């Protein structure tokens, strides 16, 4: 499976949220930041690695992070 | 608390785009908000975005 | 001389090269009547080939059993032996003019920045201001090592992003 | 004479005898501050590797100033090569 | 066995190696193999 | 379920698509990333993996001694190699038919057989081999060397004879050893073959096994070197008059210093290759008596790297802290060591054709191309390894806090000075190197030949004056016969380097012209860009404004999504995938600079060299066109004869490499969606749904993709080559 | 310090006031590193004195009348006997080449050996039988490094002169002086390139 982390550069704008295609992350409450909010990824067993979470990262750089590793049916989103 | 609204300041974040440039600080949320210097640039990451909150230890005036 | 290269006007080859170049064009002037546009045009092509196979001898273009003139580099020998004329010379004239080039072009860079929206005079280019500046670089050697020497030329180490180590 | 043993005795001895006063001090002082200052002690320990730990015969020589047998054998070496390339260069050459 | 060398191979070597290396020999490795790649753990 | 193929990667094992089958085949020997990977396993592991390939090396010299033995023409080569062509093996194909029987029939045979390139001929001959008994015993021998190493592989890696890490980082005394014995006392070995077998054997007089310890070498024996009159094995030399092989002409010399070419062999001189070993050998053993080790005398290595920083700080802390960099990373050593034995085996192809160093080896013009091409081909893909584990160590293993100020951590500070300075001297290169051949080209077209630019290559002619070179008329330093250095060697070398490098019938120093000037600076352009791919990746490797985790996402990883743009080929994997392709065009250019300027000097017509390539137009028509109409025509609705395999291989080169644009020009996704609705149509299928697939099948990865591509790339390059390297060389 | 290369120039801090011999010329700033400043020192005085040496060499065996500089280590080549002041010395290149080494080997190795960076330039001592140092040094040392200046930079006039001109350095004098102008590194054919 992937590995999505999630960096204290993170703004809780839940754009990445509300793009991932797989319900992996989600929204949960944070203090440091004026959103009072934290992206966590509760469920990286069903990533696919489509990284489209990134490309909805405002931050510099990258607050959440999509390291491809592992391949399994999910992973490799296989209907086979 | 923070560089005054307005101020250029030289980024000093290593992963940022605009690193040795300079940029407008926006804002500074005067809370306890980790990054509360709110930096504009008029050039723009690979991304597009134009602008950052920087941590007070990562702007210069 | 220099390295086994004949003068092309002592070159034989170089001879038969112009004697059967023209005997091909004065081949193809017969099969065309006397006056005819084709006509005046070989004879005109057939001049011009015997100007050129002259010209290139009375330069002193050494040429080798080829027949072709070779040209010479280093500019000790260039110049020791009268051939400067070839890649030497010539090497200063697009130095001058690509330098005029380049600080011409940095002149009008530097101008639009700062300038309201830098990035709006670079697409809809200001002809009138471009205009001022392509005469400015007429001395750029003068104006560029004036720079070196005041430390303009070239940005602060610490005023220019790097890629993350 | 001059038969080899001229050339060959003459080298091994200037080269011994030069290696045994002149640069003998020099010597030691390169091999003290090149092994134990800049590099460190090497063969930490475990293993068969006691291979490239020192010796012990090569550290026992009453000559005094420490002229241990390996010094012996190398400006020794060192002069064996002067006097056979002395002697070949008059060979031909 | 004849001549000098004693290892001289015989001119129907050709007509065997050949044949066993590039139709029997590869057949038994593919299908081993095949056996131990799909192998379960 | 979880498959046991991948034993290594846990995560490939448990993979239910065929990925695994494929990945396990390519994460399989890099330990450094298996399951449970100890630094002192690695190392063992590596040092048995080590001895399996030298088992390989050997076990491969001996087939092709066995074979050249069995099925060859050796006696025959030797007693006439000007006529004879070496017979490599024998052609046993249960398809060939009758006309491919007969045709393949050559180099005098009664059967179809395969002419040898490979030049092993030519170099068992000189080193002293002249029967086929000779092949059969040196077969063996290696073969038993083979084993050895294949248990030796086991031995190490049995508890108790497994070297300890420690024993893996002795350097001082490993390169002590290797210096002294593995080049010293194996060249002195040499010499000493040399003097007692391979010089007797060229005089004409049997010193094998059964008589070497009483065959005295030289006839005054160890005398003259006991006695420091080493000059005695200089005296009487073999004369011009000398047959190789025979006592006519022979001399009593066993070490000379005479230079130049045998007459007849028209290769060095063996005696001067005796010489040669045995002066390297002294080297070596003194050079090896150098690092500290277990006595006290010695050089510690770290000291002198951290002794070695520059007083004005221009190099920061120097080498200092650079020793552990080294001996704890095993990608910096591979990388150095890559990039050495690269460079030297292009030596072997730049100094084996200008001198020729075995009998006969210039009359087989087909070889002596065959062997160019091969180490300058295997020379390049070496290169790349270099740059590429150098990658793999700035990102596996570099810290950058132990290396802070060291000439390695300020290099990455003057990274894009390094990245951008090559840029420009490529685009230089590329902008005129090309703009001078269409502008000759266009003048080729218009009929205005005179009017086409050919500069003069005056700086190496100059160096060829140098060493002797008279044709170009400088008259400098050995061109000079009163100069000084001409004087000095008037009495050794001298008199020979002149005869040989003077003479227009062989390769030494060939004269150059304006069309020599034009392709030296493109190799240079190749060269010089191929470095910029490989460093700007290595360079890169861990950093970039794009991608400033790299180092996070490793080395081989596909992109970073379509984020920021394209992230696509963004990994320093692919700045090797991408350096690989410019590497062939670099060698392409050279192997065709070779095989023209001596297809020309050896057909007598030098002046089709000298002029059709100053334009680009003659390379194609008078070289790939003109040359490749014999090989093509191998096969034709009349016939066939015996250059039919080159063109059925010369087309497959094409095949492989056309095969090889798929896996570059397509990408992941197109087949991968094909491979879904394959997937459903079999299981609809009747009587086809009964068989069913262990692995889910999926499409080829995309950094997997890339690698296949480039493997059929490659491949073809070299094949479609290969063929007319050989053919056209041998059809005439 | 002893005066200006340039007059009008300054700086050369790095270089101290109490160097005998400071005239401040470091362009190319090779004295900034202290420890290179201590070799240096050292060793231009070692140049120096070998320098002197070598001059007066050059000079004497040609102004006494028994050769000149170059045309000394002939006889090794050309097969005669060493002649020193005429004196046939009994020896040979190669038991001279030994004697040198021993010889260099032990008595450079020695001044090598002492550290004192005062007394590895300066010892004095033995090296001072008349005791001149006594009543001021500075001057005599200034002098020793100012006249050994003169001597390197002669040295290398001899070997540039019979490079080009091809002549012994009081031959090549007189042919300035005979004619001047017409006698000059200028024509000469190596010195200039036109
Ligand atoms: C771009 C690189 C380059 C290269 C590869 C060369 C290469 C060469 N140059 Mg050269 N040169 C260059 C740049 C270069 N030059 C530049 C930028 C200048 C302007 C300052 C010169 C000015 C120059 C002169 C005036 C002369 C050469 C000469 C030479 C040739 C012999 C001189 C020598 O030994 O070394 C290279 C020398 C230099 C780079 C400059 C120093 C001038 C040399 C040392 C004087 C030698 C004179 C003598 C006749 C040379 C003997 C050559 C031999 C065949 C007899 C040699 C093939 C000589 C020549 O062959 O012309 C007749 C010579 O006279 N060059
Ligand atoms: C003011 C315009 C300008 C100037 C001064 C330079 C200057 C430079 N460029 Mg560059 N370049 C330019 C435009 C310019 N470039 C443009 C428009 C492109 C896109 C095609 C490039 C693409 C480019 C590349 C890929 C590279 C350079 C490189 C370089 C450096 C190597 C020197 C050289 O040979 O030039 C090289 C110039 C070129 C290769 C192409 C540009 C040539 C154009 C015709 C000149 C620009 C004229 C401009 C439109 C005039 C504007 C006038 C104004 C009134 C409108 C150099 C300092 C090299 C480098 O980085 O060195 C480390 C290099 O790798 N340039
Ligand atoms: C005298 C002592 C000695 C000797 C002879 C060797 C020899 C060798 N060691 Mg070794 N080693 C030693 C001591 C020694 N070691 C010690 C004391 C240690 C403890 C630190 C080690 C630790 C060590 C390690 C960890 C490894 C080796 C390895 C090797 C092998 C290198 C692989 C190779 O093929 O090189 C052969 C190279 C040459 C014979 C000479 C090079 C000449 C160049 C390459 C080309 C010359 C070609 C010539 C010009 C023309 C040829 C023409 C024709 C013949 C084709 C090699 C045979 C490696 C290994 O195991 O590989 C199996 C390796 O992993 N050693
Ligand atoms: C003694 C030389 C040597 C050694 C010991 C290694 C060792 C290694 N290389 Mg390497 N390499 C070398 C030379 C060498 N290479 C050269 C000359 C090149 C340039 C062509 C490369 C280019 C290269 C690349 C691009 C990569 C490696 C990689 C690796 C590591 C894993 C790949 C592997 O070996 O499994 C087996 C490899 C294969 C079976 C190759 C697959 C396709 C080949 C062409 C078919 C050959 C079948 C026979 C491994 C530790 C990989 C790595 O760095 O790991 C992350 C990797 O990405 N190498
Ligand atoms: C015939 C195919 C081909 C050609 C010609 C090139 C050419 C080039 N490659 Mg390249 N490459 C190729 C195939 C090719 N590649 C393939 C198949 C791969 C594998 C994917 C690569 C991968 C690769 C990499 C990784 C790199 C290159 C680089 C380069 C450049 C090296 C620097 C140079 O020489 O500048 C010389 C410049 C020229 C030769 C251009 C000539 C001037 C132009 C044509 C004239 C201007 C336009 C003209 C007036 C009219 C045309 C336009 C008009 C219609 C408007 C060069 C231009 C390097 C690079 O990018 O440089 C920094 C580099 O990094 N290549
Ligand atoms: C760098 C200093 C130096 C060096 C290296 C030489 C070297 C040489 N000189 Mg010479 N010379 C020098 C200074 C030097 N000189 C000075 C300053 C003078 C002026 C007095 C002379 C006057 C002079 C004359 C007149 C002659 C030479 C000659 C020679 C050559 C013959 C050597 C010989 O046979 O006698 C070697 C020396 C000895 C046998 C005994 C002297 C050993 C010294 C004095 C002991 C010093 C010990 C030291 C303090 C501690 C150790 C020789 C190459 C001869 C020559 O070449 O003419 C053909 C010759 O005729 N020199
Ligand atoms: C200051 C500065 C600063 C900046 O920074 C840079 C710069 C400018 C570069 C610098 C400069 C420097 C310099 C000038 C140096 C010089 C050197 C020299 C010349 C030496 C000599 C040196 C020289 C010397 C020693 C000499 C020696 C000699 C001798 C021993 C002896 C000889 C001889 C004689 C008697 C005679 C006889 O018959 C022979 C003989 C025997 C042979
Ligand atoms: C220690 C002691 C102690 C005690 O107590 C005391 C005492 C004894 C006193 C002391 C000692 C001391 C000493 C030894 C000294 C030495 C000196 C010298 C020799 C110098 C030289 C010195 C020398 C020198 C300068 C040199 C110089 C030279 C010159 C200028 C020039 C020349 C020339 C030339 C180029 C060329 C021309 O064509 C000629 C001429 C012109 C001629
Ligand atoms: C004599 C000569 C040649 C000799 C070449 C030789 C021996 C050495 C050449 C060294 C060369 C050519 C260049 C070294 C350049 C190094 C540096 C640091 C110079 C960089 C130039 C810069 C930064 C200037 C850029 C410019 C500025 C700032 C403004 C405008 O001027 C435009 C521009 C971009 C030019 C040969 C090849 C024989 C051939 C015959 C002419
Ligand atoms: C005891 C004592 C002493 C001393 C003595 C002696 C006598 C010493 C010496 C010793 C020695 C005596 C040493 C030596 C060493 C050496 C060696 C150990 C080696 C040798 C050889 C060599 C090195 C060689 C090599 C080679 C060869 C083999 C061949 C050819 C080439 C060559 C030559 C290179 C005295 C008396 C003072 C006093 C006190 C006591
Ligand atoms: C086979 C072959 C090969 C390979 C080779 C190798 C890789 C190795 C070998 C090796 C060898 C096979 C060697 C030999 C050896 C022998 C010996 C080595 C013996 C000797 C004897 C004697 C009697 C001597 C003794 C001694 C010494 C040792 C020291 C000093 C002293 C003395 C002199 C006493 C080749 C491929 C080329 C090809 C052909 C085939
Ligand atoms: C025609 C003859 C030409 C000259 C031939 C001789 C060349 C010069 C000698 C080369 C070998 C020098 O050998 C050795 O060098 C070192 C380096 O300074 C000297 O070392 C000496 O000065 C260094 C300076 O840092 C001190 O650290 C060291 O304690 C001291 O002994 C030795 O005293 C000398 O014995
Ligand atoms: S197209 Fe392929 S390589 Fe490019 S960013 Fe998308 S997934 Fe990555
Ligand atoms: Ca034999």
């Amino acid at each position: 499976s992937h590995i999505v982390k999630i960096y204290d550069t993170c703004i809780g704008c839940t754009q990445c949220v509300r793009a991932c295609p797989l319900d992996v992350l989600e929204m949960v409450p944070w203090n440091g930041c004026k959103a009072n909010q934290m992206a966590s990824a509760p469920r990286t067993e069903d990533c696919v690695g489509c990284k489209r979470c990134e490309t909805a990262c405002p931050t510099d750089f990258l607050s959440v992070r999509v390291y491809l590793g592992s391949e399994s049916t999910r992973s490799m989103g296989l209907s086979y | 608390v923070g560089p005054k609204r307005g101020s250029q300041v030289k980024i000093l974040r290593p992963e940022s785009y605009w690193y040795n440039q300079t940029g407008k600080v926006v804002s500074v949320d005067q809370s306890g908000i980790l990054y509360p210097v709110v930096v504009r640039f008029e050039t723009q990451n690979y991304a597009g975005v134009t602008t950052n909150n920087f941590a007070l230890d990562e702007v210069q005036p | 001389d220099i390295a086994g290269l004949t003068p092309c006007s002592e070159s034989a080859a170089y001879a038969k090269r112009l004697k059967n170049e023209v005997k091909g064009l004065n081949k193809r002037l017969k099969n065309y009547e006397a006056d005819s546009a084709p006509a005046i045009a070989l004879k005109a092509t057939i001049e011009r080939t015997q100007n050129r196979f002259a010209n290139y001898a009375k330069a002193g273009l050494l040429c080798g059993a080829d027949g072709l003139p070779h040209l010479i580099s280093d500019p000790g020998l260039a110049l020791k032996y009268g051939h400067a004329g070839e890649v030497f010379i010539p090497t200063f004239g697009f130095l001058y003019v690509a330098g005029w080039i380049g600080y011409v072009g940095r002149l009008y860079l530097n101008m639009v920045k700062g300038e309201a929206k830098p990035t709006e005079k670079e697409i809809i280019i200001d002809v009138p201001a471009a205009l001022r500046l392509t005469w400015q670089g007429a001395t750029w050697p003068v104006q560029v090592v004036a720079e070196l020497r005041a430390n303009t030329l070239t940005e602060k180490a610490e005023n220019i992003t790097i890629s993350p180590r | 004479g001059l038969e080899p043993y001229l050339q060959v005795c003459a080298g091994t001895a200037t080269m011994l005898a030069v290696g045994r006063f002149a640069f003998l001090p020099l010597h030691r002082r390169d091999l003290e501050r090149s092994a134990a200052t800049a590099g460190p002690k090497t063969t930490g320990s475990t293993y068969f590797d006691s291979l490239q730990q020192e010796a012990s015969f090569i550290t026992s020589t009453n000559d005094p100033a420490g002229f241990t047998l390996i010094d012996t054998m190398a400006w020794g070496a060192l002069g064996h090569a002067l006097g056979f390339a002395f002697l070949a260069a008059s060979s031909l050459q | 066995a004849a001549g000098s060398y004693p290892f001289v191979p015989p001119s129907w070597a050709p007509s065997v190696f050949v044949p066993l290396t590039g139709l029997v020999l590869p057949a038994i490795a593919m299908a081993t193999l095949f056996v131990y790649i799909e192998k379960d753990n | 379920a979880t498959k046991l193929f991948p034993k290594f990667s846990q995560g490939l094992a448990q993979d239910p698509t065929t990925r695994r089958i494929w990945f396990g085949l390519a994460v399989a020997h890099d330990f450094e990333s298996h399951d449970g990977m100890t630094e002192e396993n690695l190392y063992q592991k590596i040092f048995a993996s080590h001895f399996g390939q030298l088992a390989i090396i050997f076990l491969w010299t001996s087939g092709n001694l066995f074979h050249v033995a069995w099925q060859g023409n050796f006696e025959q080569w030797g007693a006439d190699p000007i006529h004879v062509r070496p017979i490599a093996h024998a052609i046993w194909d249960p398809h060939f038919g009758q006309p491919a029987v007969e045709a393949f029939t050559r180099g005098g045979a009664s059967g179809p057989v395969n002419i040898s390139t490979s030049g092993v001929y030519q170099w068992w001959y000189t080193i002293g081999m002249r029967t086929n008994q000779d092949l059969y015993v040196g077969s063996v021998f290696l073969a038993l060397v083979s084993a050895i190493f294949l248990f030796a592989s086991w031995l190490h890696l049995q508890p108790s004879f497994t070297p300890s890490l420690s024993w893996f980082k002795d350097a001082e005394s490993r390169l002590n050893h290797h210096l002294s014995g593995l080049f010293g006392v194996s060249s002195l070995a040499w010499t000493g073959h040399l003097v007692h077998v391979a010089i007797p054997e060229s005089r004409g007089k049997h010193v094998g096994w059964d008589n070497f310890l009483t065959q005295l070498p030289h006839p005054q024996g160890l005398t003259p070197f006991w006695t420091g009159n080493w000059a005695a094995y200089a005296q009487n030399p073999d004369s011009a008059s000398h047959v190789f092989g025979t006592s006519d002409g022979a001399g009593e010399a066993i070490l000379t210093f005479l230079g130049g070419f045998h007459p007849q062999t028209q290769s060095l001189w063996l005696t001067d290759m005796a010489h040669h070993h045995l002066a390297i050998a002294v080297i070596f053993i003194v050079a090896g008596h150098m690092y500290r080790t277990n006595f006290g005398i010695g050089h510690r290595m770290s000291a002198i790297l951290d002794a070695h920083v520059a007083p004005s700080g221009r190099l920061g802390a120097g080498h200092k802290g650079l020793f552990e960099t080294v001996n704890n990373s095993l990608h910096f050593q591979l990388g150095l060591a890559l990039a050495s034995v690269g460079t030297i085996c292009s030596l072997v192809a730049q100094h084996m054709y200008s001198l020729p160093p075995y009998a006969f080896l210039a009359n087989d013009f087909t070889t002596q191309a065959s062997l160019y091409t091969h180490h300058q081909y295997i020379a390049g893909f070496i290169m790349c390894g270099a740059f590429a584990h150098g990658a793999i160590f700035w990102i596996r293993d570099y810290d950058p806090e132990q290396n802070k100020g060291n000439v390695l951590a300020r290099m990455l500070d003057h990274k894009e000075a390094i990245i951008s300075h090559l840029s420009w001297v490529s685009l230089f290169l590329g902008f005129h190197t090309l703009g001078l051949y269409v502008h000759n080209d266009v003048m080729q077209a218009f009929g205005t030949p005179e009017k086409q630019i050919l500069i003069e290559p005056v700086f190496a002619q100059w160096i060829q004056a140098a060493h002797g070179k008279a044709f170009y008329g400088f008259d400098l330093l050995l061109s000079s016969s009163s100069s000084s250095a001409a004087s000095a060697s008037q009495t050794l070398w001298l008199p020979g380097w002149l005869d040989a490098i003077n003479n227009n019938q062989n390769s030494l120093f060939l004269t150059i012209g304006p069309g020599d000037f034009l392709v030296h600076h493109a190799i240079a352009l190749g060269l010089h860009t191929t470095t910029l791919i490989l460093v700007k990746g290595a360079l890169d490797a861990r950093g970039s404004k794009l991608m400033p985790d790299k180092k996070d996402f490793g080395y081989s990883f596909p992109c970073d999504g379509p984020g920021r743009g394209g992230t696509c080929d963004i990994s320093a994997y692919d700045a090797f995938y991408l350096a690989v392709f410019w590497m062939l065009n670099t060698i392409g250019w050279v192997t065709f600079y070779f095989h023209w300027k001596h297809l020309t000097l050896w057909q007598g017509n030098v002046s089709q060299f000298d002029e059709s390539s100053t334009y680009l137009m003659g390379w194609l028509r008078d070289y790939l066109w003109l040359n490749s109409s014999q090989l093509i025509n191998g096969y034709n609705p009349f016939g066939m004869n015996s250059l039919s395999v080159w063109a059925w291989i010369f087309l497959f080169g094409h095949l492989v490499y056309a095969t090889g644009f798929m896996f570059l020009i397509s990408w992941r996704g197109y087949w991968q969606e094909l491979i879904e609705t394959l997937v459903w149509a079999h299981e609809k299928t009747p009587l086809a749904n009964l068989v069913y697939w262990k692995d889910k099948p999926v499409a080829l990865s995309i950094v997997q993709a890339r690698l296949v591509g480039l493997t059929h790339f490659s491949v073809g390059y070299v094949f479609t080559y290969a063929a007319f390297l050989i053919a056209s060389t041998s059809g005439k | 310090r002893a005066g200006n290369w340039l007059p009008g120039s300054d700086a050369p801090a790095w270089l101290p006031d109490d160097l005998p011999g400071n005239y401040g010329f470091d362009p190319l700033g090779l004295c900034k590193d202290p420890a290179s400043l201590k070799r240096f020192t050292e060793s231009e005085v070692i140049h120096c004195r070998w320098a002197m040496l070598g001059a007066a060499g050059c000079l004497g065996v040609e102004a006494l009348g028994f050769g000149n500089w170059y045309d000394a280590p002939l006889w090794a080549i050309n097969g005669g006997s060493p002649t020193w002041f005429g004196i046939s010395v009994p020896f040979d290149l190669n038991t001279l080449l030994a004697v040198e080494f021993v010889a260099m080997a032990a008595a450079e190795s020695r001044r090598g050996d002492e550290t004192d960076a005062a007394k590895r330039i300066y010892p004095g001592g033995a090296f001072d039988p008349l005791n001149f140092a006594k009543g001021d040094i500075e001057t005599l040392k200034l002098k020793e490094i100012k006249n050994g200046r003169l001597a390197m930079m002669a040295c290398l006039g001899f070997v540039a002169q019979h490079a080009a001109t091809g002549k012994t350095p009081l031959q090549a004098l007189g042919d300035h002086i005979g004619n001047p102008w017409g006698s000059n590194f200028a024509t000469n054919g190596v010195s200039l390139p036109f």
